[PDB]
């Protein structure tokens, strides 16, 4: 215990230098042959080990035998201390595989890395399969061999942990990825036939149900004319529709597909054979017909698009609706500590929700007499909801393990998220829960009063808001908020509400459950907060957080109309929370989420590092290579320890969470906001 | 319990146990829609308000077993309803027709002869 | 029309008398309350009293919606005497029910003496152990007006509710809203902020030696704060000179410091 | 007019002397009877 | 029309630019300015045109003739102008964008190119030319005072105080001292450059003086250099003197009642050739002439519309 608060002492003393790391490290190494049964020291001998390989190799940046001598000690620490939690590892999952994907090709840490496979157990790596498939495809032989042999192993064990994330990544457009899927998933039959094959029906089945021929050709269209009309790039509309027209040159399978063909295949022929003439011999005048005949589609096809709010299966996709039982589990439900739930019907209905994006609400029945109900998504990738919903259940696990916190019942809620493919996926459907707009919107049209009562306020004051400064803007917006009475969420709250028991647990849930979010999304960076973004449990009182797509400060740095907030804290939240203010208990659950995310800093950090720096996800945050990904864990770094605002000094707990309420509650930024962001609510 | 001794007695086990932190007190450890009618969370019109209290009310005593005295009164006030309301009582059947033919399942003697007759009105 | 023989009565003195008035009450509103469901009810309910109980809202209001003024006045003037006469926990929690039922309504809340009784159904609830509905009409109390003693009342209500961090803002709310020092000791001393409340008596007691309540409260922070040797200081050097009501409340304190360091002989 | 850039952006000897006169005067302030202020009044 | 040797003339959120006198309030031309709103406006010194600079485009309104149209239009910028102005002969523009830029235009129909661009990282709120027509001030939303000479291309940062955009600045043309105010109140004066020579451009902090405890929205001083009107968000008009620092003069148009809530701003005011009689812009749809001594209003024009958040007022010399 005291060499562990020797090392401890040490480094929070002279920091991580080239003249404390050896004794701070035999410090740990005393303490770990003193104990050789605690968790801690063997845990900071390899977190220190691997701090020393990190500053190592940032000091040559700007040899490969010290840090050969810094990896391979890590990664034997690293597998010994997997062994001593049995209920929370992680944080060393990932260290090993961040270990096994950067130095896992050299001879001397693949004898550690093939023993600590051989070593541990199983189940562990259920957490990071995921983070596993992500590289999959890696270009070096011995790495990808212990891969593929772990994969299997989890195949063999876990049939039905991993043959999702497989059934996904067989059906992908580069060849290494799939052709290894395709050898992963052959070898899967060997135990395991039936489930592949039903695996594999199911899925195709139901990613033809996501997007249908007319949306795809929709899609693909209105993307191909903005590439041709703005960019005068012909190579590029060519990769964009030239798959529709292999995907449409294999036949009709269904009905639906059959009526396209009958409808519009003569002009998708045509089209198709202009463009081919205008790629042989390069001449506009064979383009401008074929463009032609591809608006005439497009323009046919865009005015029987609101028309769509129904599909029977019979008319989609005939093979889902005739399976009546299955050998695949419940997408979204599978944990080996329990018995599975198998899908043993479909309902042969789907209600398509009227948007810009139309999500199916699909409906599935299993084994055990009860309904679960999914959105089927298109147009969208769902492999970043994934690892924030990864996220949220690590930062519910930390917040599970602390007092204070477990006694106000501090959580996060989640729902489950399975992808599909690159632009399709399954989001789990959260019950009783209705969206912050979709509340207003009854109450004012309920008690009489119109729906922008306050931008007609503010366009009234000055036709020309938009396009004010920012003094003058703050002059409109603080009249419109002076002149209006923000009360609108208290009311509808308690009015709804049986008696003042059941009203004052639900503020107090809604109080502490907003607090929570608001830190968490801070610290994760979530943006476009709209009130079609969040979403309260009508009998819990909860909140819940939906549409992780901007994340990471993505929507600061945007040009047009970037948000100066950190989370959403408005005047129609704040006055519907308590009676005094927001100093009660929004600011001290504020103050235990922030300190309890910086005392276990390294795992989120650890969460974050893993997402981020994965290659086939980090190009929404792009828009050398390395070199954005690095200032943005930086950034993540100053947040979690509070040098956000500012380098040369170091806030506490209660600085940051008092500057943080200061600049989400300031009219200067709140009046820079997008009109569709509602900032007077 | 009344007597002082077993008041004390109860007390000193309390004591010898041993004061116990309500968080692990909590640790060691639909009817929903009865609660919105009785209070009118809904915000019906009071003209239709009475008839779904009312049934709430008569369900509350046709539901148990143990009070069987007076389910002759309450199933002809289930009739009354049912007749005075006229073509908008059907609402209230998926409430008051599972309890019903539970009733006339589980009771007994010369009363089920009369519910079947009562139940042949609400048909 | 014809329940003024009920409610205006002016008889009931015990327990049970006010029992069998809310039950004759219940029984004269069921039977005639311009509803077929009520009144075909109300044979059941003359048999059943828990029915004619849990019927009673909906057979106020719809007795309500037929009165005119100088009934419903009368009607009103009663149910305020009803409130304010008697004690015991089922009436008043009966008439608790009838009014958040009738405020949850389209037609506002039910007129009591001035501005719906907000500051005495609090008071009726405070007394009746249900500490949510006190907490609600104190918050429509603060919505009006902030004062001191709202926000006093709000910690001494929200402490008992379990909640020590909404009267923590209740705190900081009247420490950075009033900005003149009239935070008494006794508001930290709800709020267990024991060190504070010490230093706002050592404040309040070095500029004038003043009567008694603020030395025991002094005594009562430095006891519950740990510190018997100058809690037993203070006692010694006050415990001959004072007059007989303050003794009684400080020999508690005087013998859990004694205890605390050890001295029997003046524990005795 | 629309706006161009890359403008006098090699010489220095003549930018030096081009547009900053650094012409400074008017230091003797005299008083004044207000005509056209009394004139409106 | 503007054969006269006084002129005034108010902008705001009606869509017009209005043009009269103070003999009786009555307007004499509304000028038609469409799709933006003017940010500022300001008169050419040879008094033959007036500009009107507001969201990307700077628009040109004839003196001498009744034309209701923009007969010279500028642009190229990306959003809104905060600030204008002409050198004291009419030779060349200092215009500061919102965007990052500071730049200079020339007046003449001729490749002079004298013009230059000075670009910092943060939204610029105002500018302000030296008297002597060779150093100019920058103002920002990051709280930094860019002294940026245009003899050089060296430029000065000074920040009093960061995490506050400051709003205005003014030099008086006795050219004694340099006032500026930010988005909390607070009024720094720093003394300006006392090197006539060569141009050093010392400046040490004389005072700030603590007001306005809402936002401060313009500062300017007098010509006679004896006094300083400052508006700010209490819906006040505050005017200083330059021998203390003390507060000389207390304008309101402040009702009393809790039934109003901030009804009008005071966005803008102006001096006259004497310092006696001020000219102030009020966003109550219309403007008042108020005077130094007395403090009681002398002066009302009601014609607009919607709120006005800029004036501009200039008369003879002589004064
Ligand atoms: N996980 C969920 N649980 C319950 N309801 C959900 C859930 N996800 C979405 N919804 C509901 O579905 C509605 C519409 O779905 P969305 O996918 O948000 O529509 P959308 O506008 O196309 O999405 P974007 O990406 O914000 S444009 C949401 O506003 C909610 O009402």
């Amino acid at each position: 215990r005291c060499f562990l608060k020797l090392g401890e002492w040490q480094l929070n003393l002279q920091g991580i230098n080239e003249s404390t790391i050896p004794k701070v490290l035999q410090y740990y190494s005393a303490a770990t042959e003193h104990d050789r049964s605690w968790y801690k020291a063997w845990h900071a001998w390899a977190v220190m080990n691997f701090e020393a390989v990190l500053h190592y190799k940032h000091q040559n940046q700007a040899l490969s035998k010290t840090l050969l001598m810094y990896t391979v000690p890590a990664v034997q620490g690293f597998f010994r201390s997997i062994s001593l939690s049995r209920g929370n590892n992680l944080q060393d999952t990932l260290r090993v595989l961040t270990l096994w994907f950067d130095y896992g090709h050299w001879p001397d840490v693949n004898e550690a890395l093939v023993e600590g496979v051989k070593a541990i157990q199983i189940d562990t790596w259920l957490q990071v399969i995921p983070q596993l498939i992500a590289r999959i495809d890696t270009p070096r032989p011995l790495v990808g061999r212990l891969i593929h042999q772990l994969l299997t192993d989890i195949g063999r064990y876990h049939p039905q942990a991993l043959i999702y994330p497989l059934t996904v990544a067989s059906k992908s457009t580069t060849t290494a990825r799939h052709n290894a899927a395709n050898k992963i998933l052959k070898n899967m039959c060997e135990h395991s036939n039936t489930l592949v094959q039903q695996a594999m029906m199911v899925s195709e089945e139901l990613i033809r149900v996501a997007i249908l021929w007319h949306e795809m050709w929709h899609e693909g269209l209105e993307e191909a004319s903005r590439l041709y009309f703005g960019e005068r790039n012909v190579k590029g509309m060519f990769e964009v529709l030239e798959p529709l027209h292999a995907m449409m040159e294999r036949g009709p399978q269904t009905l639906k597909e059959t009526s396209f063909n009958q409808a519009y295949g003569r002009d998708l022929m045509e089209a198709q054979e202009w463009c081919r003439k205008y790629m042989k011999s390069g001449n506009v005048k064979d383009l401008t017909q074929a463009w032609d005949l591809y608006y005439h589609v497009f323009r046919r096809i865009s005015k029987q698009l609101p028309q769509l709010t129904s599909l029977e299966l019979q008319y989609v996709s005939p093979k889902l609706l005739m399976c009546r039982d299955l050998e695949l589990a419940v997408p979204g439900t599978y944990d080996p500590n329990q018995p599975i739930i198998r899908i043993q019907s479909i309902a042969p209905s789907l209600q398509v929700i009227t948007s810009k994006q139309r999500p199916r609400k699909l409906t599935l029945m299993g084994s055990n007499g009860h309904e679960f109900v999914f959105l089927l998504k298109g147009h969208e990738d769902l492999r970043q909801d994934e690892r924030v919903m990864q996220l949220f259940g690590l930062v519910n696990t930390l917040l599970a393990n602390d007092p204070t916190s477990l006694r106000k019942n501090l959580s996060i809620q989640r729902y489950a998220v399975i992808p599909l493919s690159t632009n399709s996926g399954l989001i789990g459907w959260v019950p009783h829960c209705d969206t912050l707009h979709a509340l207003i919107r009854d109450y004012r049209e309920k008690k009489k009063i119109l729906l922008n009562i306050e931008h007609r306020i503010m366009l009234r004051m000055a036709p020309d808001y938009d396009h004010l400064t920012l003094m003058q803007k703050v002059e409109v917006f603080e009249h419109a908020v002076n002149n209006t009475a923000g009360d609108d969420l208290a009311k509808l709250l308690w009015l709804k509400s049986p008696s003042s028991e059941v009203w004052f647990d639900r503020r107090t849930n809604y109080t502490r459950s907003l607090a929570v979010m608001s830190m968490v999304g801070y610290i994760l960076g979530l943006g476009d907060r709209h009130p079609s973004n969040l979403m309260l449990d009508r009998l819990s009182g909860k909140i819940l957080h939906i549409d992780f797509g901007d994340c990471f400060e993505v929507a600061m740095t945007r040009e047009k109309f970037p948000e100066k907030i950190p989370f959403r804290l408005t005047r129609m939240l704040t006055n519907a929370m308590e009676v005094t203010g927001l100093d009660g208990n929004y600011r001290i659950t504020c103050h235990t989420v922030m300190e309890v995310l910086r005392e276990h800093k390294d795992s989120v950090m650890a969460v974050l590092e893993a997402f981020v720096y994965d290659p086939l996800l980090n190009w929404r945050l792009m828009d050398a290579l390395n070199k954005k990904a690095i200032q943005i864990i930086n950034r993540v770094r100053d947040k979690l320890t509070g040098r956000d605002f500012s380098h040369d000094d170091t806030l506490d707990v209660p600085t940051q969470v008092e500057l943080l309420i200061k600049q989400a509650t300031s009219h200067e930024n709140l009046c820079q906001c997008y009109i569709g962001w509602c900032p007077f609510w | 319990e009344q007597n002082q001794g077993t008041r004390r007695e109860a007390i000193r086990v309390l004591g010898l146990l041993g004061a116990l932190d309500p968080y692990k007190h909590k640790v060691n450890i639909s009817d929903y829609s009865t609660s919105e009618m009785l209070v009118n969370m809904g915000n019906l019109p009071l003209d239709e308000f009475y008839p779904a209290v009312s049934m709430v009310a008569l369900m509350r005593i046709f539901r148990d077993q143990s009070l069987s005295h007076h389910h002759t009164m309450v199933v002809q006030a289930i009739t009354f309803i049912f007749k005075s309301l006229g073509l908008k009582c059907v609402q209230f059947l998926p409430q008051v027709m599972p309890t019903f033919l539970n009733v006339i399942r589980v009771c007994d003697g010369a009363i089920r002869e009369f519910l079947f007759q009562q139940l042949g009105m609400l048909v | 029309i014809n329940l003024q023989k009920a409610w205006g009565a002016a008889r009931r003195v015990s327990k049970d008398d006010w029992l069998e008035w809310l039950r004759r009450l219940s029984l004269e509103l069921l039977k005639d309350s311009s509803s077929p469901s009520l009144r075909s009810c109300w044979a059941l309910a003359q048999a059943y009293n828990p029915m004619a109980r849990d019927l009673f809202n909906a057979a106020f209001v719809s007795c309500w919606s037929e009165l005119n003024e100088d009934q419903q006045d009368e009607l009103i003037r009663s149910i305020e005497l009803a409130l304010t006469s008697q004690d015991i926990a089922e009436v008043t929690q009966t008439l608790l029910n009838l009014a958040e039922f009738m405020e949850h309504s389209d037609k506002g809340p039910l007129p009591l003496r001035d501005d719906n009784g907000i500051v005495l159904l609090g008071e009726r609830a405070a007394k009746c152990r249900a500490y949510a509905k006190a907490l609600h009409y104190k918050e429509l109390e603060f919505q009006k007006g902030p004062t001191p003693a709202i926000l006093e009342s709000l910690i001494s209500i929200n402490n008992k509710l379990q909640q020590p961090e909404a009267a923590a803002g209740v705190l900081e709310y009247a420490m950075k809203h009033f900005g003149e020092l009239e935070i008494q000791a006794t508001w930290y001393e709800k709020l267990h902020e024991w060190e504070d409340a010490l230093v706002a008596y050592d404040k309040k007691m070095d500029t004038n030696k003043d009567d008694p309540e603020l030395m025991l409260g002094r005594m009562r922070c430095l006891e519950a704060l740990g510190e018997w040797g100058q809690l037993h200081q203070q006692c010694c050097e006050k415990w001959t000179l004072v007059n007989d009501e303050t003794q009684a409340k400080m020999a508690r304190m005087a013998a859990a410091a004694a205890w605390g360091l050890g001295q029997w002989d003046s524990m005795e | 007019i629309q706006w161009k850039e890359r403008n006098s952006k090699q010489s220095a000897q003549e930018l030096k002397s081009l547009f900053e006169k650094k012409s400074l005067k008017e230091k003797p302030p005299i008083s004044g009877k207000q005509s056209i202020l009394s004139v409106r009044l | 029309v503007g054969s006269d040797p006084v002129i005034l003339a108010t902008a705001g959120y009606d869509h017009t630019v209005r043009f009269w006198q103070a003999h009786s309030g009555i307007c004499t031309r509304t000028v038609q300015h469409q799709d933006s709103q003017v940010n500022a406006l300001e008169v050419t010194p040879d008094r033959s045109m007036i500009a009107a600079a507001g969201y990307q485009h700077i628009r040109m309104y004839d003196l001498n003739s009744n034309n209701p149209n923009p007969i010279i239009s500028y642009d190229g910028v990306n959003k809104n102008i905060a600030s204008v102005g002409f050198h004291e002969d009419g030779r060349w523009m200092y215009t500061g964008g919102e965007d990052c830029t500071a730049r200079i235009w020339d007046l003449r129909s001729r490749n002079l190119q004298c013009q230059r661009i000075f670009q910092v990282n943060a939204p610029i709120n105002c500018v302000c030319l030296h008297p002597n027509q060779a150093e100019l001030i920058v103002g920002d939303q990051s709280g930094a005072i860019h002294i940026w000479d245009l003899k050089t291309d060296h430029n000065e940062q000074l920040i009093p105080e960061p995490e506050v955009s400051i709003t205005s600045a003014h030099i008086d043309p006795d050219a004694s001292y340099m006032a500026a105010v930010n988005s909390t109140g607070n009024c720094y004066v720093w003394n300006l450059t006392g090197g006539i020579g060569d141009e050093v451009t010392q400046l040490i902090p004389k005072t700030k003086i603590p007001a306005h405890t809402r936002y401060a929205l313009q500062c300017r001083f007098s010509p006679d250099s004896t006094l300083l009107a400052t508006c700010s968000a209490d819906q006040t008009c505050k005017i200083w003197r330059t021998s203390n620092f003390s507060l000389m003069t207390e304008l309101s148009i402040k009702s009393g009642n809790p039934g109003e809530s901030s009804r009008g701003w005071m966005w803008g005011c102006a001096f006259s050739g004497d310092s006696q009689y001020i000219v102030t812009a009020s966003s109550d749809n219309l403007a008042r002439l108020w005077c130094v001594e007395t403090g009681e209003i002398k002066r009302e024009y009601g014609g607009h519309q919607k709120a006005v958040v800029c004036l501009a007022f200039n008369d003879s010399v002589l004064g």
